[PDB]
DNA sequence: CTCAAGTACTTACGCCTGGTCATT
RNA sequence: AAAGACCAGGC
DNA sequence: TGAAAGTACTTGAGCTTAGACA
């Protein structure tokens, strides 16, 4: 009955579509939760999904409550016959039953309906492992012989097969991805009194010293100033690592990947030598900064006293000496740790040796070992990726790995800078601004009429304004053309883009010059109506005596200029911008992240700009729009307007993205020297027989690769 | 079979019935290699020369006698995709065509008789190659099918009643795909077509029992609507392997 | 893109012979004796007579006299120049002439509209 | 073996390709003879063409057998000896009282100005055959044997069958236009509905058929060598029955 | 390059340690004198594994730079990972 | 409309003065952070036959290190720049005895313009910038790193460091938008330094060809 | 907005202009004949095609087994109490779930939408 | 002479088991 | 028997 | 009965002129 309005950005259809979806999937969701709920704590289906062993919630819903929604190809089970899913079913029925939601569960048993969609639903992922295989396989072959003779030479600075440098140091740190654990930095994030409060080491209270540290040690503490000297510049070094972390780290992601794991060590340093937290430490703190910068320079990715050398090491263990810098400071250890001095000694002799031991190993092959660890998570890749859609999975990946030309789905995210962030309404100014507007989008009807004088009018609701605008000294004396062409502007898209008939009109005269009339009648009507001649006469001459072959009777003359006006008029917006999407994010990814007063990391919900097509270059020139954080998932582009180490990041940020987006992990270093290899030689060199074959290698490696005897005549 | 169109593959709706859902060979293959299911028939072939003597007989009219005017408002007849002619009272031509299907007097069973009413057109297959299943024919809301079909059924041995005097009693017709299009089915008689909250009073076929659907590998599956459809598919698949 | 040139070329050579020969035809009147128009001899807006000006100053004469009898204005000589005034902003805010007649007529509007609502026509 | 049912009329819409819906209809006659002879009726996207196609999409056109490149639907409606715009129209739309349908068919009849008579148009058919004729009443005689013969067996294929193969090319671009219109669904390929299966008769026919054909073409081959002495003939030698065997 | 300015890790890499290990236990196995004692060891692959930690393989490993130049470092002088 | 062209110049200048300032060029802070309407005052609001005609808003600098080589840049009034404009601004160029200068299209060059522009090479060197190419700074968005240019004493001693040829080291084609923004030509290495979440900072050197 | 034909040869005509009188004439090239064009309109473009189902929409629909009918809603020309009801069952139709009503019992075939 | 817009090549998982058939 | 093709099947 | 795409080729087009000074 047509209470339902269409939500924007979706088709009445669609938005029909998702309702129902999503009445089926929270029916499905709570089933499930309330049979889960029912489960004694001998049950076997729990004590397997518990244990983690076999099976998973959803899987005991099916099995108990509800199978649940069947989609085919990501949607609803479509008609295969006309308008019905089944013979069983009247037409047109949108019903669960009738495109195949499954009320009954296994346990019950399918109804033949149900039965029937359940096998359509299995033909899917059937098809789905078939098909993908050989996809992924070839994939996984045209890595591997692109980084197969990629490798680290015993200066530990990674080369292919003729020497080139691909990374200075593996992984842009030197170190082999075995060793490396998950850590926290804990001095990025904490407010700025937190941080204070937690890393200072407050040695004026004499009251936390004594109850922390021997007393033997508070004396020599607080009498000498060169120990309080020395603990500032710990502080004030730790201050400048936070500083260092927040640009490095925006959004506030502490979890990072670092050789040895900090937290860990320490715990066995208490185990081991029985430390306990209730007694006082007998460890001074200058020998924790001491033993600390000892560490730090024992621990050589880069060896060599070059100031060039000095400065590759530095950024080279930078992060970790941060880490490290945070997780054995002072205060840390006389307030949490309680670590003891042969205990502080035994844990810096550990680190050393646990740093020395993750260091990759000259020789080691990495870009054989980065392509297999990048093909094999491709193979439990879904081939589909089902408003804004955006391909994922192995096309995706395909995509990438080629640079195609022309992606299947080439998007465009957009942030805003001013009140139209937080503004809805300035949000929908630039998204009108953005998104291509031509003039077929906001006419409701045009028509052709023949008007031999402007007074007849032979439409009748147009004599107002056209008697009033002729009434002037105008051209009707001449020969006005007699053929009208006549428009119908619709009201609702008329407002959508805030667009009004001056600007037409305006955008009218620019592409066809002053010869062309333009009357409208100034809205506060009934029908935006624009009438628009073709006024040329002969300038008040004589007749017309011999005319040429090719006038173009203005008839058809009018045919052609409507087409033109209703197919590129580019109103407003950009070309080649299909549709723009608008919505506040919920993913912090997206979000902006701000530093506070308070040095706190904050996530504020700004409107951004999604869009079908990219134009990244005019995108970016429009104001309002944020220059730094605008960026669009194809790569072509982006190696056109930003550059090519602009293509290294956001190649890496799509891989990232293709790859967790169903939640598996691959470690960065494998990430880095994909897009390492991929943008070495200074253009954007697919993985592919363009661009494997386009390096400057053996042919004998050319020839093992897609093309053998074209190489073997070239060479 | 190297192919990617992971289109062609999928099961359709326009398989239910008419091939088994569940049997299916895996690899390169799946989808594109389908079995029969257990009542699905194929249609021999007919000559399609008594069904265009019965329309000339029963009026309508022929494509050189007929008056380009007066064609839109009747419904196009087509015989082996050919084009005929027209007739302006399609309603009885098709309940005509039925009851002499039915009773098998000039039209055999084997042929199917398609009326699409939305587009006005009148499709008549006599060709061979058409995949068609049996199904019982549902007048008002009561089957044809009565006590003394089953009666003289359970005596079938002795008796020289069979499947064919069955069809031959217009109580079960064979019903193609693109015929199957225009029907509405019944799943069983006992809770489809009794009175109840009105879903369809305008039932014309049941099926003989949704079992049937199922092909010969897919059949001995007990209980196989309980199981994951991809299950009974490697079942299906893997009962051809099994050892006797 | 390779048609936007096309379109330009087509369009242009198949109304650029519609003008025929002599196409000179530019006569720019100057203002004849009072023209109560600033910067009258203005050849910013093409094919905009001062005539034309002078009818859209006319038509904001009638509205500012119908607003006059339906809120008691002062008089009819600051209306002279309240017209004036009006007719310049319109002419500044304007660059084509059918956009400038299309601004005269949305004014008279609001003017009228102002007298409907009983309403002085303020600024 | 599956295979496209033959003698029907379906629709399909390719994405890149020129067309922007493509009506064929896969026929054959009575499966006496010839595996299938195929017709496709299509509509020319959106893309200028040059001088004609400023509308919401028109321009069908037909793809002949045995013609290299596509042929107006209008040309191919006049070579069947209809001269008259209104004719043409009858047999493609079958009620005026729509203006719809008219005003997309009317760029069609706007292409077809120029050629106005029957016999030009099979001479504009002829010129564009497999090979064109030296004079022009071999190329109108290739042109009304492959619109008679070859080009939609299934409805006619002797002399006075024009008048019907213009009926079913009518209808078939009046489907084109219903989908153009989107008053009918695109026919799905998948529908098991639109797809035959050749089972051991079929299939051994098809065999048998060729088969035979070779024994026959044999058969001729042996008479003719032995029939220049002009002495005799037999047919027990002149057969070879390992041919079929 | 000479013994002075070396620059290569002193740890010997895994690679290293397995060719070098191969290497020791195929001589020891074609008859060449075994360098650290041997308690009832007929197995060359213990043998050399035993000589490698006590140090005592008679190996210099070539480590090439990819600049063409070498650096020879001893077993003995590189530290075992184990 | 006439103000939109008007921000389209102001961020074209400030761009403009920028690129000149990143590349060692003597800028005052001031023009670097020029707000709307100060350049609107300084030079005259409207260019539709306005104060600014496209000309007078060249920008003469000069580099920090010797300030007798300077640099100075370039606003054709022409949408499309032709032999003529070059040759007379050329004549301008040599009068000023001046080597480095920009070239800023509206929409593009005839190729005529553009061999004229590569024929010499060392008498005077000058590059072709778009108009819609000036309209951000490249440099400053999120994805691209810091770039520095490496003199030629660095260029030998990381060179003799890693023991490299030339040809070794990564490429940068000299025809990328951030290696125009620096006007780098082939020979010259650029240092670029990125942040990593593995060691939190990495220097990458790409030789430009 | 409709297409013409000529009562000569049966051809189309297309419109021209009559420089004289300053009349639409409808004029075939075909041959020499001239007609007074009536509507005086040509060419009609309504892209967003808010057109009406139910002139497209025929009544032997009714007669059909596989659709919905309900009771509810009665027919306006002769109050019949059921009437089969279906979507818009075209393509190209915008975004419209409404619902197209057509009354059943022989003879009616009255229509309507709500 | 010299730029964008049409026509040709070239490739689509890893094995593993077997059975059959026409030429040689 | 040799390599060639085809087919079916396992993961 | 229904690839899909990337790359290496061609081919056509096609744009003011005037003499003095310069
Ligand atoms: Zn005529
Ligand atoms: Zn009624």
């Amino acid at each position: 009955n047509n209470e339902l309005e269409p939500t924007p950005g979706n088709t009445l259809r669609q938005t029909f579509e998702n309702q129902v979806n999503r009445i089926l999937n929270d029916a499905r969701d709570k089933t499930g939760s309330s049979a889960q709920k029912s489960l004694s704590e001998y049950n076997n289906f729990k004590s397997m999904v518990v244990s983690g062993a076999k099976g998973s919630k959803i899987n005991i819903s099916q099995v108990i409550a509800v199978v649940g929604q069947q989609n085919v190809e990501g949607k609803r089970i479509p008609f295969g016959f006309k308008h019905r899913t089944l013979p069983h079913f009247i037409k047109d029925d949108y019903g669960p039953e009738s495109r195949g939601f499954v009320e009954n569960s296994y346990l019950a048993g399918l109804t033949p309906t149900e039965f029937f969609f359940h096998a359509m639903g299995g033909r899917e992922g059937l098809i789905d492992t078939a098909v993908k295989t050989a996809e992924t396989g070839y994939i996984q072959r045209r890595l591997i012989k692109s980084m197969e003779s990629v490798m680290v030479k015993y200066d530990a600075t990674v080369r292919n097969s003729i020497n080139q440098v691909v990374q200075l140091r593996y992984g842009e740190d030197g170190l082999a991805g075995e060793s490396v654990e998950f850590q926290n930095l804990a001095t990025l994030k904490p407010s700025n009194k937190a941080f204070e409060k937690k890393f200072r080491f407050d040695y004026t209270n004499e009251r936390a010293l004594r109850r922390t540290l021997q007393e033997d040690l508070v004396k020599d503490v607080l009498s000498n100033a060169h120990i309080q000297n020395e603990l500032e510049r710990e502080f004030e070094r730790m201050r400048e690592d936070r500083e260092v972390l927040r640009v490095i780290f925006p959004t506030g992601d502490s979890k990072v990947v670092l050789p040895c794991n900090l937290l860990r060590m320490i715990w066995n340093a208490q185990k081991i030598f029985h430390i306990n937290p209730r007694l006082p430490s007998d460890l001074h703190p200058i020998k924790v900064v001491e033993g600390v910068k000892e560490l730090s320079k024992k621990l050589v990715i880069v060896n060599g006293d070059d100031p060039l050398s000095r400065q590759a090491q530095e950024n080279a263990t930078l992060l970790f000496n941060i880490h490290l810098r945070s997780t054995l400071c002072s205060r840390r250890m006389a307030e949490e740790f309680r670590l003891s001095g042969e205990a502080f000694d035994w844990l810096l002799g550990e680190i050393e040796s646990k740093f020395n031991q993750a260091i990759a190993h000259p020789g080691e092959m990495v870009g054989a070992l980065a392509a297999q660890s990048l093909g094999e998570p491709a193979t439990q890749m879904t081939l589909n990726t089902f408003a804004k859609n955006v391909t994922l999975g192995v096309p995706r990946l395909k995509e990438l790995i080629n640079i195609s030309k022309k992606p299947k789905t080439p998007s465009l995210t957009v942030f805003l800078l001013g009140q139209s962030a937080r503004d809805a309404e300035r949000a929908k100014d630039i998204l009108c601004r953005l998104e291509h507007t031509t003039l077929r989008k906001v006419t409701a009807n045009t028509a052709i009429y023949y008007d031999p004088n402007p007074q007849s009018t032979v439409v009748a609701e147009d004599q107002e304004w056209v008697n009033v605008y002729y009434e002037m000294p105008d051209f009707d004396v001449a020969r006005i053309s007699p053929w009208l062409l006549r428009v119908e502007l619709d009201r609702k898209h008329m407002t959508d883009r805030k667009l009004t008939m001056e600007q037409i009109a305006e955008k009218i005269n620019a592409g066809f010059g002053d010869d062309l009339n333009c009357i409208f009648n100034d809205d506060n009507a009934e029908k935006l109506v624009l009438r628009i001649r073709i006024m040329n006469s002969d300038e008040n001459k004589m007749q017309e005596e011999e005319e040429v072959v090719d006038k173009m009777d203005d008839d058809v003359f009018l045919r052609c200029i409507e087409s033109n006006m209703l197919t590129d008029m580019t109103l407003q917006g950009i070309e080649q911008i299909s549709k723009v999407y608008m919505h506040l994010p919920q993913t912090d990814n997206k979000k902006k992240i701000i530093i506070t007063e308070d040095g706190e990391f904050k996530a504020l919900q700004e409107w951004i700009l999604e869009t079908d097509g990219v134009s990244l270059m005019r995108v970016l020139s429009e104001k309002d729009v944020d220059p730094v954080r605008t960026t669009s998932n194809d790569i072509v582009e982006i190696f056109t307007v930003l550059g090519i180490e602009a293509v290294r990041k956001a190649l890496e940020r799509e891989l990232y993205h293709v790859i967790s987006f169903d939640g598996s992990y691959v470690n960065y270093r494998h990430l880095a020297l994909l897009c390492d290899t991929m943008t070495c030689r200074g253009h954007l060199m697919a993985i592919t027989r363009h661009g494997v074959n386009r390096q400057d290698t053996g042919p004998l490696m050319k020839c093992s690769f897609e093309e053998t005897v074209d190489v073997l005549m070239e060479a | 079979r190297d192919g990617k169109l992971a289109k062609p593959r999928q099961l359709h709706n326009t398989l239910w019935g008419m091939v088994c859902p569940a049997e299916t060979p895996e690899g390169h293959a799946v989808g594109l290699v389908k079995n029969l299911a257990l009542m699905a028939y194929i249609s021999v072939g007919s000559q399609p020369s008594p069904i265009l003597e019965f329309l000339e007989e029963w009026s309508m009219e022929n494509l050189e006698e007929i008056s380009p005017a007066a064609i839109a408002d009747a419904t196009k007849i087509f015989v082996n995709g050919c084009w005929v002619g027209i007739h302006k009272d399609p309603e009885q031509l098709m309940n005509t065509l039925r009851k002499l299907r039915r009773q098998m007097d000039i039209i055999v069973s084997e042929v199917s008789m398609i009326r699409d009413i939305r587009e006005r057109e009148i499709r008549i297959y006599t060709d061979a190659g058409r995949i068609c299943r049996p199904l019982l024919i549902v007048e008002k809301q009561k089957l044809l099918l009565k006590k003394r079909h089953i009666d003289q059924l359970k005596e079938r041995e002795y008796n020289n009643y069979s499947w064919q005097d069955l069809v031959a009693s217009g109580v079960v017709e064979y019903i193609d795909t693109l015929e199957e299009e225009t029907v509405m089915l019944a799943m069983t008689p006992d809770d489809l077509q009794e009175k109840e909250v009105a879903y369809c009073s305008t039932y014309t076929h049941c099926e003989i029992h949704p079992s049937m659907i199922l092909g010969v590998c897919a059949s001995i599956i007990p209980f196989p609507d309980h199981n994951q459809s991809p299950r009974n598919t490697y079942q299906s698949a893997m009962g051809k392997q099994a050892m006797g | 893109e390779a048609h936007k040139r096309e379109w330009n070329l087509f369009y242009q050579k198949q109304m650029q012979l519609r003008k025929g020969k002599d196409p000179k035809i530019e006569e720019f009147v100057p203002p004849d004796e009072n023209c109560p128009l600033k910067e009258a001899s203005s050849r910013r807006i093409p094919r905009l007579t001062v005539k034309a000006r002078e009818h859209c100053l006319r038509l904001l004469e009638e509205a500012l006299s119908s607003n006059r009898q339906s809120t008691r204005t002062a008089d009819e000589a600051d209306l002279r120049a309240k017209a004036v005034e009006l007719e310049h902003e319109t002419f500044r805010n304007a660059k084509v002439a059918n956009l400038y007649k299309a601004s005269v007529l949305k004014k008279v509007a609001d003017i009228h509209r102002a007298s409907k609502d009983g309403q002085p026509y303020d600024m | 073996q599956e295979k496209m049912a033959t003698n029907t009329v379906y629709v399909f819409a390719k994405k890149d390709s020129k067309y922007a819906y493509t009506g064929e209809c896969r026929s054959c006659l009575e499966n006496s003879s010839r595996p299938t002879s195929t017709i496709w009726v299509s509509m020319l996207a959106r893309g200028g063409q040059g001088a004609k196609k400023s509308a919401i999409g028109q321009r069908i056109v037909a793809t002949l057998p045995y013609i290299k490149q596509e042929v107006p639907i209008i040309i191919v409606f006049r070579a069947l000896g209809f001269v008259s715009d209104r004719d043409i129209l009858e047999h493609i739309i079958y009620d005026f009282e729509d203006p719809e349908m008219m005003e997309m068919v009317k760029p069609s009849l706007d292409e077809a100005f120029v050629i106005q008579e029957q016999n030009v148009a099979l001479n504009f058919i002829g010129s564009r055959g497999a090979k064109p004729g030296v004079t022009k009443e071999k190329r109108i005689k290739y042109a009304k044997e492959v619109l008679q013969k070859e080009m939609l067996p299934h409805v006619g294929v002797s002399d006075f069958c024009e008048t019907k193969k213009a009926y079913f090319l009518g209808y078939m671009v009046h489907r084109l236009l219903l989908a153009a219109l989107g008053r009918r669904e695109l026919d799905d390929r998948d529908h098991y509905g639109n797809k035959r299966l050749d089972l051991a008769g079929p299939l051994l026919a098809f065999l048998f058929r060729g088969m035979f054909k070779n024994l026959l073409k044999e058969v001729r081959i042996y008479a003719q060598k032995f029939i220049d002495r002009g002495k005799d003939f037999n047919l027990e030698l002149a057969i070879k029955t390992r041919i079929i065997s | 390059q000479a013994n002075q300015k070396r620059i290569t890790t002193p740890y010997m890499t895994k690679y290293e340690r397995a060719r070098v290990l191969g290497t020791r236990a195929l001589q020891i196995a074609m008859c060449a004198p075994v360098m650290v004692e041997l308690e009832g060891e007929t197995d060359p692959l213990l043998i050399a594994m035993k000589e490698l930690k006590a140090r005592k393989i008679p190996i210099i490993i070539r480590r090439y730079l990819p600049d063409g130049s070498y650096e020879d470092w001893g077993v003995d002088e590189l530290i075992i990972t184990d | 409309d006439d103000e939109e062209e008007t921000y389209r110049l102001w961020k074209i200048r400030k761009t403009i003065m920028q690129l000149c300032h990143d590349r060692g060029y003597l800028v005052t802070q001031d023009e670097l952070d020029q707000t709307l309407e100060e350049f609107k005052a300084q030079f005259g609001d409207k260019p539709s036959e306005g104060r600014p005609r496209r000309t007078d808003l060249t920008v003469l600098v000069a580099h920090n290190d010797d300030p007798t080589d300077q640099m100075f840049v370039f606003f054709p009034e022409e949408p499309k720049v032709g032999i003529k404009t070059i040759k007379v601004y050329c004549q301008r160029m040599q009068e000023e005895n001046i080597t480095r200068a920009l070239i800023v299209v509206q929409q593009g060059m005839t190729p005529s313009a553009k061999q004229s522009l590569v024929d010499m090479a060392p008498k005077y060197i000058l590059e072709q910038f778009l108009q819609q190419e000036l309209l951000i700074n490249i440099t400053e968005h999120e994805l691209v790193p810091e770039h520095v240019v490496m003199t030629k004493e660095e260029v030998t001693e990381l060179l003799a460091r890693y023991k490299l040829r030339e040809n070794q080291l990564p490429r940068i084609q000299a025809g990328d938008p951030v290696a125009r923004y620096f006007g780098i030509k082939r020979g010259q290495v650029v240092k670029i330094i990125r942040p990593s979440e593995t060691a939190g900072r990495y220097i990458t050197y790409r030789l430009v060809q | 907005v409709g297409i013409r034909f000529c009562q000569e040869c049966n051809n189309m005509l297309y419109p021209k202009e009559d420089k004289e009188n300053r009349i639409l004439l409808y004029a075939c090239r075909n041959c020499d004949y001239q007609q007074e064009a009536d509507n005086s309109c040509i060419y009609v473009n309504k892209i967003t095609h808010e057109v009406d189902e139910l002139t497209q929409i025929i009544a032997d629909v009714s007669q059909d087994p596989t659709l919905p009918r309900t009771e509810d809603h009665p027919c306006q020309k002769c109050g019949h109490k059921e009437a089969v009801f279906f979507q818009s069952h075209s393509a190209r139709a915008e975004d419209a779930m409404r619902l197209y009503y057509v009354c059943t019992a022989p003879h009616c075939g009255h229509r309507w939408t709500e």
